[PDB]
DNA sequence: ATCAATATCCACCTGCAGATTCTACCAAAAGTGTATTTGGAAACTGCTCCATCAAAAGGCATGTTCAGCTGAACCAGCTGAACATGCCTTTTGATGGCAGTTTCCAAATACACTTTTGGTAGAATCTGCAGGTGGATATTGAT
DNA sequence: ATCAATATCCACCTGCAGATTCTACCAAAAGTGTATTTGGAAACTGCTCCATCAAAAGGCATGTTCAGCTGGTTCAGCTGAACATGCCTTTTGATGGAGCAGTTTCCAAATACACTTTTGGTAGAATCTGCAGGTGGATATTGAT
């Protein structure tokens, strides 16, 4: 198991641009990208935090799609299409 | 021709908007997202595994969240008689939704 | 215990396909979409049953009847959707009670 | 003694396709109430059928406009967001592989040929 | 004509200065003249939805009197939970 | 008539802010609110009655909703380099919170 | 059977207040807010525990489901202290049978 | 035959002030699960007690700050909104007669060159 | 408003990745017959609310005055969008212990009953604090 | 800066409506003993995650130019904040009375329990077919002049 470090930078500038394009944004300041990365990291942390908690209750070491769906549900971001 | 052809700024962006709003494929790369997820999860629990569908679910949720925020951000930018989104637009949108940052 | 162990898993898929064939005979549906509709149905189920339970408990009633379902529908669903859903439910209960 | 008349089902009696019996079992199993009346699952099944028909109807219309004979998640998202009431009910739901509705703010469009006035 | 006088043009009882005061609690220093009518409409939309749900609870109980608990529950479903009036 | 005192625009507004943010009393008159409530309820069901505490609860909820919205509105106004809130600010705040209609 | 029979958490809130700040009273309105608060957190924890048990096909609520619900529902530093208090209470209860 | 050792409440055994029997009754009555374990209500009662003590502590501190000996709703709202974790947990809750926190946006105040 | 390049949409065309269709199996629904619980009809209680009205009251409405805001216009220069290279970094395809059954016996907990006694409604008691005077201090504006 | 004009905070006193205590009592907590459920070890087991490598292949980090957007500056028009009177709707405090929430009893009606019989719904293996991608033209876009 290799330690993972400095990986938020793999979410490149053009991918963030593409997402902004889907949002209808025409022009983007250069400082937006790092801010966006931080926002995403916080969201992800909270979801993973809850998903692993469900995992730990069941004494399982594999995070399922349903664990994520429930974590998202309690954060008000219900996701359809990955089960139940 | 003597000078290569070049579209003015504000045309290719619109073409990209129409293209990505017409399609549904995921716009973030699978591999760096999966690595980031594993990195964040590592600080909470060791030797974790992940189902592939868990990463695809997280990616769909993340991109939908960012898209919604960029829509609101763009309306905040336009409100200030600007066409360029800035960090202050994101901070305002997140403050109005009640999110802690 | 059989030689080849295999589980069971229920879904609303077959009923959605019957309804689809009723509304659009010349149309199919992908597996992902069917999964989305199953998720949708499950969500509305949980919402209505949970709300009906809460209403019954506040009024110290131990039975969930068609009245609590109707009320739950009016609270969760908006306007004309609520009126048409209520009409279908009433029609169904009236046909059931007679068609013993 | 026994006659054992041939089996009929509650969905057939109510004139519905959705399963009354299963909904009844799901209500009993799930801690909703101690006891469950006979009419509740019929009404609920009917409501679920109406909502399913409405969604499938609109998605099928969007599918025909795109000249596709099979419904994909995109057509359901388009159907939901173009219907005011479904959008209200599903205001906080994400449809996987659904995308978003096309919508560009007028201000983002080019000036016009009035800028190219010649 | 027994009782229940018909209620008409009562939204005007939410006067300009009361709205100004609420805006002041919100930290607003200067207010355009067109804000007031919009604000009145916004409030009506909120209230209608709340009363719609509250009366529904009333009808289920076969009651003719709206209690505080009915309102609290109606507000809960709109994500604006109110504390202090029981439950 | 001689040398009359007059405060500049903004000083009294700030004094009113300080005063009302220090206190907790309800700012809307009870009776007109009662009449509004009865009118709205009458359009759904006739001859309804109301407990006094139900009306007080609605008053608390309504005022909390308006104060929160005016705070968000003020941030939108400031974002546009203005100090005066306008209808477009409310519509934006309502759109981002999801109170669309 | 006269006049009626109600119930509240009033007496227990006053004891905690007297243990933490001996020289302090409480208004009736404030006590009502705390009772509403307690009922709300009760419903939230029990409801989440119910959902967890249903997802794991378990018919019993144990101290594990409450603990997990607390970690999901409460934020950061608040959850660790609450969990520590609950754990100490459970160990003292099982010891003092 | 029967001796009937005297009763002792579960709260005292757990070292708590909040009850246990009532919480157990409320879990049974409310369709949460078919059965409820003995430890669940102790843990829950302890959690409710800690959070109550936290609110009452901060509210009494605000009371002394205003030189008042009695806690009113205003002090509870001030306590919650000035505490990041309580504000997050109770972000969508309205405390009646609570008012709001004092807060004026810096750019709306007059410029400080006045003398 | 004609001209070069451009992207994007429109008609055939194929095999293939699902999507539909069809046999066997079985958990799960439905059908009888009893027991056990109920929510609705009727009656009686008394108590919370409603209509309306006589008298302050402090709140609101109109009507004046004006400092200061908004919105529009204009310009320096900085910003980020198009676009050409060539390279990392990603994509696909091979290759080599933990989630899900089955059993168990035993920790834990339902169910009925009796016993104790803690909590709660209400009469008495107490007491912190709104309210009201009054003095001394902090903000404010014109000058 | 200097100084009259208004607000704000504190010190003090006093009656009192709301908060705290003492009775009384009764429905619910708690201990005791049967009987019941299912949770954690312990042993399969099969299947699907994890590294690892190798051959592509294309998207993006770098670097370049240049249209045009932002933000600073000025300033004229108007326009809401502030304040002086006079209406006048809200507040209080009764007075009458009226009808409806709450509780109790009894009931035919309705649902669970327990067993047996029977069949629609799932799982897997066989056919159907709609369309991602590719090929070839035709025409709306954009821009330069």
């Amino acid at each position: 198991r290799k330690v993972l470090r400095d990986n938020i930078q793999g979410i490149t500038k053009p991918a963030i641009r593409r997402l902004a394009r889907r949002g209808g944004v025409k022009r983007i300041s250069g400082l937006i990208y790092e801010e966006t990365r931080g926002v995403l990291k916080v969201f992800l942390e909270n979801v993973i935090r809850d998903a692993v908690t469900y995992t730990e209750h069941a004494k399982r070491k594999t995070v399922t799609a349903m664990d994520v769906v429930y974590a998202l549900k309690r954060q008000g971001r219900t996701l359809y299409g990955f089960g139940g | 021709v003597k000078k290569p052809h070049r579209y003015r700024p504000g045309t290719v962006a619109l073409r990209e908007i129409r293209r990505y709003q017409k399609s549904t494929e995921l716009l973030i790369r699978k591999l760096p997202f999966q690595r980031l997820v594993r990195e964040i999860a590592q600080d909470f629990k060791t030797d974790l595994r992940f189902q592939s569908s868990a990463v695809m679910a997280l990616q769909e949720a993340c991109e939908a969240y960012l898209v919604g925020l960029f829509e609101d951000t763009n309306l905040c930018a336009i409100h200030a008689k600007r066409v360029t989104i800035m960090p202050k637009d994101i901070q305002l949108a997140r403050r109005i939704r009640g999110e802690r940052a | 215990g059989k030689k080849r162990k295999r589980s069971r898993k229920e879904s609303y898929s077959i009923y959605v396909y019957k309804v689809l064939k009723q509304v659009h005979p010349d149309t199919g549906i992908s597996s992902k979409a069917m999964g989305i509709m199953n998720s949708f149905v499950n969500d509305i189920f949980e919402r209505i049953a949970g709300e009906a339970s809460r209403l019954a408990h506040y009024n110290k009633r131990s039975t969930i009847t068609s009245r609590e379902i109707q009320t739950a529908v009016r609270l969760l669903l908006p306007g004309e959707l609520a009126k048409h859903a209520v009409s279908e439910g009433t029609k169904a209960v009236t046909k059931y009670t007679s068609a013993k | 003694g026994k006659a054992r008349a041939k089996a009929k089902t509650r969905s057939s009696r109510a004139g519905l396709q959705f399963p009354v019996g299963r909904v009844h079992r799901l209500l009993r199993k799930g801690n909703y109430s101690e006891r469950v009346g006979a009419g509740a699952p019929v009404y609920l099944a009917a409501v679920l059928e109406y909502l399913t028909a409405e969604i499938l109807e609109l998605a099928g219309n969007a599918a025909r406009d795109n000249k596709k004979t099979r419904i994909i998640p995109r057509h359901l998202q388009l159907a939901i967001r173009n219907d005011e009431e479904l959008n209200k009910l599903l205001g906080r739901v994400t449809i996987a592989q659904g995308g978003v509705l096309p919508n560009i703010q007028a201000v983002l469009l080019p000036k016009k040929t009035e800028s190219h006035h010649k």
